[PDB]
């Protein structure tokens, strides 16, 4: 059932995160003793919202919805890094490679292009 | 002939060229309400309807 390239190109398939099923809502037990890493971190964005600035320094300065302008760009993916246990329990993910960055330009209402490097890098 | 005042006096007895001169000035009007809403939109600032509303524009 696994797919390849020929049925994935050009559909916008490979811009998307892999999902799971509803059944799985297990858990993933940390052996503290044992070390882990990310072998791959995906992340697809599907809202992007722009906060306004009301020329008035008060008001209500709340974020609007945009429309996406540069397709299905979009996702970070094939991220690496070491997901460390701490001492009081805690994981840290500390992210090392991968892409992690995508020039995404919105548009608000009037036209104005927002562009933004969506990113989680470092 | 006719003084200036008086050019469009050849209409009085031509329905055809009555409706032809209306359907012209009706074309004049509906052209500029046209270019006037697009001059208008080419123009106003929707931003802040509270401090600059159309009104103000
Ligand atoms: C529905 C409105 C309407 C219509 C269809 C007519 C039609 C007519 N008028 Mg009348 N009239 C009207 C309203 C109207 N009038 C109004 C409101 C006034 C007072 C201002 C008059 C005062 C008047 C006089 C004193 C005379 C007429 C005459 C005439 C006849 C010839 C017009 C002509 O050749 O001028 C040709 C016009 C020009 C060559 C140039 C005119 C340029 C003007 C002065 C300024 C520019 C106008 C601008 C382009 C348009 C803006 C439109 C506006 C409503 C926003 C024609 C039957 C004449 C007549 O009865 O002959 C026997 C005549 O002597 N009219
Ligand atoms: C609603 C508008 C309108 C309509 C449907 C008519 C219709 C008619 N005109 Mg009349 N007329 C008008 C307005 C109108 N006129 C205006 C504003 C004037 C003063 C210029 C006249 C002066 C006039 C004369 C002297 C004569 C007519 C005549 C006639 C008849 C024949 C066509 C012709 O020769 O026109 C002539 C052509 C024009 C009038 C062109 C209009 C010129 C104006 C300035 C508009 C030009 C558009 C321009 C690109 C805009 C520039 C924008 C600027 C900001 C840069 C026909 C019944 C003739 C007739 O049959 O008499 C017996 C005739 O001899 N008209
Ligand atoms: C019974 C059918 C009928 C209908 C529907 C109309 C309707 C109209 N006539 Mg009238 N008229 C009639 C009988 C009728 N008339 C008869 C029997 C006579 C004596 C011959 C007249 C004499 C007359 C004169 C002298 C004039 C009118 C004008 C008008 C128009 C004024 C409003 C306008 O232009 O809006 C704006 C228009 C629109 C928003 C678009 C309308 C689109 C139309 C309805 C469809 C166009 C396609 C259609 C096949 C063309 C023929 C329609 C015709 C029956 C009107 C309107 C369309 C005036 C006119 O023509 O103004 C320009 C005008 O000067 N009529
Ligand atoms: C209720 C709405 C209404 C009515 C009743 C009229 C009536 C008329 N319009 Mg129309 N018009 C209208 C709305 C209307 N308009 C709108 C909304 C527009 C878009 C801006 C126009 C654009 C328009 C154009 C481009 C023309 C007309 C013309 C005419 C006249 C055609 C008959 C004629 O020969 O008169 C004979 C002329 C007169 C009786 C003189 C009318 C004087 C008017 C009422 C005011 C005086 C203006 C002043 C002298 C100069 C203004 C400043 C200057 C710098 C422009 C008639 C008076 C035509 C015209 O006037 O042809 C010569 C013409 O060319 N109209
Ligand atoms: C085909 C259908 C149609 C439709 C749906 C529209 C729709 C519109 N027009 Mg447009 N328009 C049209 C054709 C149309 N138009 C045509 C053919 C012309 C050229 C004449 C125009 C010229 C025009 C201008 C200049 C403007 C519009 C504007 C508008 C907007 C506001 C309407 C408004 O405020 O009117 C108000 C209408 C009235 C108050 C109607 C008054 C009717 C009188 C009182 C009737 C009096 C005589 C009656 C026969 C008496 C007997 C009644 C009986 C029942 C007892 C609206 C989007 C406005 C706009 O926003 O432009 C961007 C504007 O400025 N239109
Ligand atoms: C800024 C400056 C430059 C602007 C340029 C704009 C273009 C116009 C310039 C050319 C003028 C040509 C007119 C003379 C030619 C001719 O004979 O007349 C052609 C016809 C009659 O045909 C005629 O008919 C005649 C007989 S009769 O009138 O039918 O009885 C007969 O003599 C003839 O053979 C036949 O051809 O007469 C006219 O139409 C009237 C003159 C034209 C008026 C120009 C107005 C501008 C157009 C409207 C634009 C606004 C529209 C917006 C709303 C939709
Ligand atoms: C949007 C596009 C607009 C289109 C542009 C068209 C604009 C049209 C312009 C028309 C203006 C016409 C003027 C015609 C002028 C004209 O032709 O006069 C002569 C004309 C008399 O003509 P008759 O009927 O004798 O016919 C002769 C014919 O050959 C006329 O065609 O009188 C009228 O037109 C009546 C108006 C009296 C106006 C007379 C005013 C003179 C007073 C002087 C005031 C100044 C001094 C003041 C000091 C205090
Ligand atoms: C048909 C055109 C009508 C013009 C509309 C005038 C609106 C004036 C306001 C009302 C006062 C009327 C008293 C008039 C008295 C009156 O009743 O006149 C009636 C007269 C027609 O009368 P008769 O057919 O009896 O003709 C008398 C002539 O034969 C002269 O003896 O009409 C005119 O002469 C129209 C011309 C007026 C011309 C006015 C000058 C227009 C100047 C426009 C300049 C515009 C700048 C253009 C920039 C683009
Ligand atoms: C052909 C055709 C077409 C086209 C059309 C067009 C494009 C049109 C346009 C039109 C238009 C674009 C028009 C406009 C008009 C305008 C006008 C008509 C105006 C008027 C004005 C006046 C009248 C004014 C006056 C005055 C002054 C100047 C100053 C102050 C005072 C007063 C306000 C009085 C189409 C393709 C669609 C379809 C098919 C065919
Ligand atoms: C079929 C045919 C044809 C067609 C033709 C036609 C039909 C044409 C028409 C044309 C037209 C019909 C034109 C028109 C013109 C117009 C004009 C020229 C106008 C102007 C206007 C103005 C100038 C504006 C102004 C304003 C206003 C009014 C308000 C707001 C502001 C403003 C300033 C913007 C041809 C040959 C191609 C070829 C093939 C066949």
């Amino acid at each position: 059932q696994t797919l390849t390239y020929d049925d994935i190109v050009g559909t916008g398939l490979a811009n998307k995160c892999p999902t799971l099923d509803d059944t799985a809502r297990g858990a993933y037990p940390i052996d503290s003793s044992q070390t882990y890493r990310i072998a791959r971190l995906c992340l697809q964005p599907t809202t992007f919202l722009v906060k306004e600035e009301p020329k008035n320094k008060r008001q209500e300065a709340e974020f609007v919805p945009t429309k996406l302008v540069t397709r299905e760009t979009t996702s970070l993916d094939q991220i690496q890094g070491e997901l460390k246990v701490n001492s009081d329990g805690s994981l840290t993910f500390v992210e090392e490679d991968g892409i992690d960055f995508q020039p995404v330009t919105v548009q608000m209402a009037g036209g104005e292009r927002i562009p933004l490097l969506f990113t989680v890098k470092n | 002939g006719l003084p200036w005042y008086r050019v469009h006096t050849v209409l009085i007895n031509d329905p055809g060229r009555l409706i032809a001169a209306h359907l012209m000035h009706t074309a004049l009007v509906a052209g500029w309400a046209g270019s006037m809403a697009l001059y208008e939109l080419a123009t106003f600032d929707p931003s802040d309807p509270v401090l600059n509303p159309m009104w103000r524009q």
